[PDB]
RNA sequence: AAGUUUGAAAAGCACUUUGGAAAGAGAGUGAAAUAGAACCUGAAGUCGUGACAAAGACAAUGGAAGUACCUCCAUUUCAAC
RNA sequence: GAUGUGGCCUGGAGGUUAGGACGAAGCUUAUGGCGUGAGCCUAAGAUGGACCGGCCUCUAGUGCAGAUCUUGGUUGGCGUAGCAAAGAUCUAACGGAGAUAUACUCAACAUGCAACGUUGGAUACUGGAGCGGGGAAGGAUUUCGUGCCAACGGCACUCGUA
RNA sequence: AACGUGUCGCGAUGGAUGACUUGGCUUCCUAUUUCGUUGAAGAACGCAGUAAAGUGCGAUAAGUGGUAUCAAUUGCAGAAUCAUUC
């Protein structure tokens, strides 16, 4: 949302005080090479029920379905990306969306409108 | 176990001072169980508080 | 102008066994009775506070400016001076380096890079690229985060 | 408050410590130091005899203008006291150390104290009121105590 | 004597809460606030204490209506067609 | 007055054992726990501890020369060199 | 007191040349080397975890031992002075982690002390101008019950206007 | 002897230093840019399923409506719809 500018202070303040609707755009992930060719779009904002593969970090290579876009902790929650607590409970591990690649898009009418308007052809 | 509440309630009910209120050294459990003026009056009737 | 002096501070005098420095009035707070108004005092006014009417700019004689530009141009035609300044001009054909005017018709950066490689200015260009780094010190917290060397200067006959 | 020294044999040693004890540092310092080289049972017996006031704790460092007693002669001193608050705290620490030795499978009857360190913990602040409307500090000096013992 | 003993002679209040400003500066006997000069129509404001002025100035409170009217002015009093 | 500035992520220490509790001793998480919680780095001053050096009373410190003992320091040398 | 110093050092800028996850800054030293010196450099960290060095020029809120200097912390004095007006408490039982708490020897004393809340007794005090019962001013939940002992009630608490 | 002294290793106390900076300070610019008896600024009291402060709001009370946006908010809980608008 035109966050970058000549002032590092102003840019960082705008990023970390960005509203939720701006945080959605900031938390975008690249489309897979298959989806990129089909839609002619480079990246999309992640939303719940999208299928992603982790490309960077400890969980690299793990596939799963997005279960939450927390947007307050700048992380997305993936069902297959989790770990164990001390008491044996299973807790999801947050991942920054720019570290994953979207393999399948949860399609909605407005989602299709965004894909159509971002079509570069 | 503290019987301060029962001693205070007995003093008010009997209309006398704490020195005049006698709380049976035995039956402290029964006296401790009285938490209302109705229960304290029963203790007075039974002779546990004189 | 008001920084460090916006207090109703007065000295206690010499009767009390404390230094004769103005001190914050009142009570009930940590700053009550603390030293004030001093360049040595925490929360006090700095020595010789900076002013905006400092002489920031400078006049330079017009002929001296022209002399300096002329001298800089003459030094640019000496390959030993250019190399001493740090440029990689080992493969360039001639100094001064004069190229044809057709480069003004370039529309793609790819063509411009091809021209730079052909006339062997890419060595200086790569020198700048490899020198890009985060600036050391506080300047990176300011708006001067990235530093790099100076590469070649391409001089055009006009703004096109 | 980590241990400043390591036992010679870890599997034959037991460790115990307490932080911010809320006992006087100086009194606890004297109380704990006297058992540094003693067997665990002898240290426990001495503490019981200190509580019985038949034996005393020698005050070697923090003894400025304290009273004199004959019970300090066995330690080579003339000034000693009976700091019951420090003593009962130290006996609790010895019980924890003995429990650790028992848990590791060692025999408490053969455990010899090898390390005793008392440190000045963070101070707690209170105030006292003085003449001419002066307020003046009224400080509490807690201590850190750490020890370990090894099988002999 | 003056001092500690005389401190116990201080009974009652000179000032109570002010209806206009709520600063406990309303002189009971003179029926006027030492802080805001209520019930005089205008408030106290003195340039020898700019700090006092800026404590009480506009923007130190909610600006309940000023926020609304400033938005309307910025939008040129826009209204539906 | 006061930066909650732990960590990449709470994964914020399950469970065992001693203790009335606080906590201790184990065990775990983590690359790191001497990163354990208003927790990055952790100085100075002061203090505790183990080892060692000794030392009468010249208040102590200091200067210049040696010597005794020590030295996770440096450098040189090891064959007709 | 003057002046000089291809004299030393600090933050930032314009240039140039380098370093850093195989460890930057900072910090530590019986780590040595170099310099008459300001200081510089290496070594080690069983320190640290992301920046940063040299050289030319520019620039400034640029070098501390002490101003009864400022702020923060510490510290000997020191377990010291003391915690002494308002007389005074004792006893048993119950309650409580607050015990009757023990290597060997050994019957119990000489090896778990001290201090408590409640009830019943005992002794005494206040002595109606009251450590009696109600109000104003002032305070504003301190009132009541249950739970609770970290901090606070300058000793203590299992008690409390906590 | 013991106190005490000195050194080294390891700990405690104590939060300097470095790195970090959504803050301050200072200098420029843009304009259908200047409150109120049509009750302002300021003050007070309230409003959340859970809510002390702060923020937002005013018994329509952490908000109603409209437009745009296009799958959340998030400590827990609750929740028709999983969505052309409703
Ligand atoms: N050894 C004598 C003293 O050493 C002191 O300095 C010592 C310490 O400051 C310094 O720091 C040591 C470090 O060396 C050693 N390798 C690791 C240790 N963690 C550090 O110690 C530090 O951390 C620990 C806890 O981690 C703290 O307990 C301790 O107070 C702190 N100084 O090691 C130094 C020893 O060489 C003083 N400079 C000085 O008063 C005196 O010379
Ligand atoms: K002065
Ligand atoms: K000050
Ligand atoms: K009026
Ligand atoms: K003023
Ligand atoms: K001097
Ligand atoms: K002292
Ligand atoms: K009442
Ligand atoms: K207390
Ligand atoms: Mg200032
Ligand atoms: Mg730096
Ligand atoms: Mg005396
Ligand atoms: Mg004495
Ligand atoms: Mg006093
Ligand atoms: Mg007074
Ligand atoms: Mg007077
Ligand atoms: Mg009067
Ligand atoms: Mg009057
Ligand atoms: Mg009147
Ligand atoms: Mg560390
Ligand atoms: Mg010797
Ligand atoms: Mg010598
Ligand atoms: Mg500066
Ligand atoms: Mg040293
Ligand atoms: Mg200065
Ligand atoms: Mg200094
Ligand atoms: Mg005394
Ligand atoms: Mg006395
Ligand atoms: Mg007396
Ligand atoms: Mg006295
Ligand atoms: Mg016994
Ligand atoms: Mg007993
Ligand atoms: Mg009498
Ligand atoms: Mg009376
Ligand atoms: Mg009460
Ligand atoms: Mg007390
Ligand atoms: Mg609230
Ligand atoms: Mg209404
Ligand atoms: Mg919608
Ligand atoms: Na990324
Ligand atoms: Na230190
Ligand atoms: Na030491
Ligand atoms: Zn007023």
């Amino acid at each position: 949302a035109s966050i970058k500018c000549g002032s590092r202070r102003k840019a960082r303040r705008a990023h970390f005080q960005a509203p939720s609707h701006v945080r959605r755009v900031l938390m975008s992930a690249p489309l897979s090479k298959e989806l990129r060719a089909k839609y002619n779009v480079r990246a999309m904002p992640v939303r719940k029920d999208d299928e992603v593969i982790v490309k960077r970090g400890t969980f690299k290579g793990r596939e799963g379905k997005v279960t939450a876009c927390y947007r307050l902790k700048w992380v997305i929650l993936i069902d297959k990306v989790n770990r164990e607590k001390a008491n044996g409970s299973t807790v999801a591990v947050g991942i920054h969306p720019s570290n994953v690649e979207i393999t399948k898009l949860k399609l909605t009418h407005h989602r299709k409108s965004i894909l159509e308007r971002k079509d570069r052809s | 176990v503290s019987l301060k509440l029962q001693a205070r309630l007995a003093s008010s009910i009997l209309g006398c001072g704490r020195a005049r209120v006698w709380l049976d050294p035995n039956e402290a459990v029964e006296i401790q169980n009285a938490n209302s003026r109705k229960s304290v009056r029963k203790l007075i009737k039974d002779g546990f508080i004189i | 102008r008001l920084s460090g002096m916006n207090h109703s501070a007065h000295s206690w005098g010499t009767g009390r066994a404390v230094a004769r420095i103005p001190r914050i009035s009142g009570g009930g707070t940590s700053t009550s009775g603390a030293g004030a108004f001093g360049n040595m005092c925490r929360g006090g006014r700095m020595f010789a506070p900076t002013k905006i009417f400092r002489r920031w700019h400078r006049k330079i004689n017009l002929h001296q400016k022209r002399f300096a530009v002329v001298s800089a141009l003459a030094a640019s035609s000496v390959p030993s001076l250019v190399m001493s300044r740090g440029h990689q001009i080992g493969n360039v054909p001639e100094v001064p380096l004069v190229v044809e005017d057709s480069i003004q018709g370039y529309e793609k950066t790819k063509e411009a890079m091809a021209f730079l490689k052909a006339i062997a200015a890419i060595d200086d260009v790569n020198r700048v690229n490899d020198s890009r780094e985060i600036r050391a010190g506080r300047g990176k917290m300011r708006n001067r985060r990235y530093v790099a060397r100076r590469g070649p200067m391409l001089v055009m006959p006009n703004n096109k | 408050t980590h241990y400043s020294r390591k036992p010679q044999v870890s599997s034959k040693s037991a460790k115990a410590k307490v932080s911010d004890l809320r006992c006087h540092y100086k009194n606890t310092f004297e109380t704990a130091n006297v058992i540094n080289g003693m067997p665990l049972r002898k240290a426990q017996q001495l503490y019981r005899q200190v509580l019985a006031k038949t034996r005393c704790i020698p005050f070697k460092r923090y003894n400025g203008k304290i009273g004199r007693t004959a019970q300090a002669k066995e330690w080579g001193q003339t000034k000693g006291r009976w700091p019951r608050k420090s003593v009962v705290a130290m006996m609790s620490l010895l019980k924890n150390a003995e429990a650790n030795a028992i848990e590791k499978g060692l025999d408490p009857n053969q455990m010899v104290i090898k390390h005793v360190q008392v440190d000045q913990a963070a101070r707690m602040r209170r105030r006292t009121y003085r003449a001419h409307g002066r307020i003046t500090p009224y400080m509490c000096s807690p201590c850190h105590v750490q020890l370990f013992m090894s099988e002999k | 004597t003056k001092g500690t003993t005389s401190m116990g002679q201080r009974h009652g209040r000179t000032h109570i809460l002010c209806r206009r400003c709520g600063r406990n500066s309303y002189h009971v006997q003179w029926e006027r606030c030492a802080a805001c000069a209520y019930p005089r129509a205008s408030r106290r404001r003195y340039n020898w204490s700019v700090k006092a002025i800026k404590r009480r100035r506009t923007g130190t409170g909610r600006c309940r209506y000023l926020k609304v009217v400033n938005r309307r002015i910025a939008n040129h009093f826009k209204t539906p067609k």
